[PDB]
């Protein structure tokens, strides 16, 4: 396979690709934690908890 | 965990060696001729005057 | 029965019984003939 | 305890984890195995499964080619009660216990 | 094989030739050596060393 | 008497006799085998070598596949005087028969 | 092999033995093979 082949090229995309889908998970249980990566996100933006 | 440790192939090379002797030395000296009869006869002369 | 080093070897592709089989065979029919056993000499075993 | 080492002998732990098995001939006779064996793919290590991975390899490397032992795997198999073979591997479990 | 047999003979047994792999590996080890020289031994080399 | 059929689906006695087997994940983790099998190739079977093929093939895939058998396997590795392995497997004909 | 609506089929006439007879075959070697089961859905056992 072409993608396959140049490994550092590959595993370059596949790894921007799943920062980006991390973050938005954490956009919906985001909770200000180190291990949450430091967003806030709508588990307590769409609720009064201050 | 590799993304090819499953994907790679394994292919030979055109590095085929003769290891078997099959030779033919006396078969090729012996002057062939085409005999196509039922068998071959000729005359031995022996003494006796 | 063609050439094959001075020695005639006949081909003959074989029959077929199934849809996918071939089954060839190939053969000759020799003979080694000495005349006049005079000139010939031999010594038995050696140590080898 | 048992301290074998990978049989392949120029390069017994490779780099990319695709350890390929020498080819080795089975019946004593007739076949042939040529088998690969990719290391690490659902996790790394467990410190348990490092020492069956010693013995898978140990089973394959030296068991199959063994005229020995072949004979024996033989002799489980034509029990009285080996058919459909989960069960010829669950005969052999409880002759290995 | 090549096995004789009668001029109203019968057709002898099959017999095909054999290959065999080799595998030969590379891939685990390396030579390597080190040396760690410092910085500053550069300079007192070049008016101490006849 | 043990009744088997080549664990492959589609490809159970092939043309070419390489008898490619399916990959399975040996160490209930992390690992692969993708081995081959090639049939007869210094000779031919003479009906008793079919049995001890019946066997390697169970062997070879009802049985690395298995948790229950690698971790017998296991327990025999780490016994008494288990050591260089060909002597691990001269410990596992002994409980076999 | 022809190519009968893409599905490769052989025809193979035997050889005969007895002086009026025939004697053929036809055949071919079929494989599905589906990929990257994702697209897929069943609904098992309905009413009937």
């Amino acid at each position: 396979n072409e993608e396959l082949r140049n490994l550092l090229e590959a595993q370059m995309r596949n790894a921007v690709e799943e920062i980006a889908t991390t973050l938005n998970k954490k956009l919906y249980d985001g909770s200000g934690a180190i291990a949450d990566g430091g967003l806030i996100g709508l588990s307590i933006a769409a609720s009064g908890q201050d | 965990a590799k993304l090819n440790l499953a994907v790679l192939n394994n292919v030979f090379s055109e590095l085929l060696t003769q290891e078997i002797n099959r030779s033919a030395t006396f078969l090729g000296l012996l002057s062939k001729y085409p005999e196509r009869k039922s068998n071959i006869q000729w005359g031995v002369g022996m003494g006796g005057t | 029965a063609f050439s094959a080093n001075g020695v005639y070897t006949l081909m003959r592709q074989l029959a077929q019984t199934s849809l996918y089989v071939d089954n060839f065979v190939v053969g000759c029919i020799p003979q080694l003939q000495l005349t006049t056993r005079k000139n010939v000499g031999v010594i038995k075993n050696i140590k080898v | 305890p048992l301290v074998y080492t990978p049989a392949v002998r120029g390069g017994a732990n490779p780099a990319s984890g695709s350890y390929l098995l020498d080819p080795q001939y089975v019946n004593s006779g007739v076949d042939i195995l040529q088998a690969t064996y990719g290391y690490n793919i659902n996790g790394t290590a467990n410190a348990d499964q490092l020492l069956q991975r010693d013995a898978i390899l140990a089973i394959l490397e030296y068991a199959l080619k063994d005229t020995a032992f072949v004979n024996a795997i033989q002799a489980v198999a034509a029990g009285s009660g080996v058919t459909t073979p989960a069960s010829f591997v669950s005969a052999c479990v409880t002759k290995l216990t | 094989t090549a096995t004789g047999v009668a001029i109203t003979g019968s057709a002898p047994a099959a017999s095909m030739d054999a290959t065999l792999p080799a595998q030969l590996p590379i891939s685990a080890a390396s030579v390597q050596s080190t040396f760690t020289l410092n910085l500053k031994e550069i300079e007192e080399s070049k008016e101490q060393v006849t």
